[PDB]
């Protein structure tokens, strides 16, 4: 049995990066999978999203340069379990035949890195369509993986928020398998503190806001880098 | 041999009803023991389950004869018993938990019957009269504390040794509240109760001393 989870953070994020794409986007998902007993759950978790050209992966051909995706995605590879789609005026979530083979190279490319087996390698369709006078936006998604017997099957996605999560009896069941080898931003942060019940839940939360507002402008200066040099190589592309 | 009435003591009354007023969720179980004399069931001692199911029968079976030789007296499983809130053997049903929106007044059911291969018929119940509560029905509804606790220790261990630090802190405050639940709904008002009981008979103990001392003149 199959779950798909990610927060709304994530999520938003997502959304927020597709709406300011000029036209379609791609891109890849990054997160883990964790495994539970019951028979046995597998939860894959949606922790971040980067988008990149599909033109900067082909080679001249429809062909996914395996070397050209390796040097862009370098040593975040074991953390991709899936990738998404993302198409504008469009009510239609729809798999081509073009999304099922970039799927199934996507697949076998990081099957071997991320942790996580070729069966629940993840696919996101996104799409945005706009009423006819655009007071109305709506927004579709799904995730899906490659069955073994050769089928495209939605999985059940769950937003966690403040009034259902993935993890509901009230307890946390410890997993017993994890496929993240990548050190957690936020477990680094507690490790940090030194910490030896209500007095350590309130420190924590403390000690991530101060984190929080630090990361403020760093987040910022990452922006405004990116952004100048999307339009410096967009700039030299129009020149020739 | 053949069953034809049901004799229900006063002080295991109490014990099932109160183990039915534990909580209007779920249907709590346990096991009826006693002796079949003349076609007459008489429970005189009861066993509260942890929750058909076996081996604790064989646990009960074994209990039933440790509660034979002190008793000085033939004890053996006789049954079960169950609850039912907001809606070969002898089966006792207590319906609690059912009041009206407007009248409000409470009703509590209690059903006795015989139970053979799913199949079962009405028996005649008279809750019999006794003279105190018995030692092993003290005891008997001070297990009942034990064994909540007994359950919750249990689902804290599935979940111990927690990588995350968040999840172990959410796992410790889950354990806290429900102990603590505990506490003060099962073993807090168990032991006000046993306390009250004391200091009130003593009460009655001294108004019938003095009552007793001037009938004689």
């Amino acid at each position: 049995d199959l779950l798909v989870t990610i927060s709304g953070a994530a999520l938003s994020l997502l959304f927020f990066e597709n709406v300011r794409s000029v036209g379609n986007q791609m891109g890849f998902l990054l997160g883990e999978a964790l495994e539970f007993i019951v028979t046995v759950k597998i939860h894959i978790n949606v922790e971040a999203i980067v988008t990149c050209p599909l033109a900067d992966l082909l080679h001249d051909t429809n062909h996914i340069n395996k070397e050209k995706l390796k040097d862009f995605v370098r040593d975040k590879s074991k953390q991709v379990i899936g990738w998404f789609c993302f198409r504008r005026n469009t009510t239609n979530l729809t798999l081509t035949l073009k999304d099922k083979l970039l799927h199934k190279q996507f697949a076998s490319h990081f099957s071997g890195v991320n942790g996580c087996k070729e069966d629940f390698f993840l696919t996101c369709l996104l799409n945005a369509s706009t009423s006819e006078t655009s007071g109305t936006h709506k927004f579709r998604h799904v995730f899906l993986r490659h069955n073994k017997r050769g089928m495209f099957e939605p999985i059940s996605l769950k937003i966690n928020n403040l009034g259902d999560d993935a993890s509901r009896s009230d307890y946390k069941p410890t997993p017993v398998r994890k496929s993240t080898r990548t050190p957690d931003s936020f477990t680094k942060l507690i490790e940090s503190l030194n910490l030896d019940g209500l007095d350590s839940a309130m420190l924590i939360q403390k000690a991530a806001e101060h984190h929080l507002m630090s990361l403020i402008p760093k987040v910022c200066e990452s922006d405004l880098e990116v952004a100048e040099l999307e339009k410096q190589v967009h700039e030299l592309k129009i020149k020739i | 041999s053949s069953l034809q009435k049901v004799e229900l003591q006063t002080d295991v009354y109490m014990v099932c009803l109160q183990h039915a007023l534990s909580t209007e969720n779920f249907e709590v179980m346990g096991l009826l023991i006693g002796n079949f004399a003349c076609g007459i069931a008489k429970i005189s001692a009861v066993i509260i389950l942890r929750r058909i199911s076996s081996e604790q029968l064989l646990k009960a079976a074994a209990e039933a004869e440790r509660l034979t030789v002190e008793l000085n007296r033939p004890m053996r499983v006789l049954g079960w018993y169950q609850s039912q809130p907001h809606i070969s053997f002898v089966g006792l049903i207590f319906s609690v938990f059912s009041e009206g929106k407007e009248s409000k007044e409470h009703e509590i059911f209690l059903n006795c019957f015989q139970s053979d291969n799913g199949e079962a018929t009405e028996i005649p119940l008279e809750i019999v009269h006794t003279p105190d509560i018995s030692d092993r029905c003290l005891r008997t509804m001070t297990d009942l504390s034990k064994i909540l606790v007994q359950e919750e220790e249990d689902m804290a261990e599935a979940c111990k040794d927690h990588p995350d630090v968040l999840a172990s802190i959410h796992n410790n405050a889950v354990r806290t509240r429900a102990l603590i639940h505990i506490t003060d709904i099962i073993t807090k008002p168990l032991v006000q109760t046993f306390e009250k009981r004391i200091a009130l008979n003593k009460l009655r103990a001294t108004h019938l001393q003095r009552q007793l001392q001037e009938l004689q003149k």
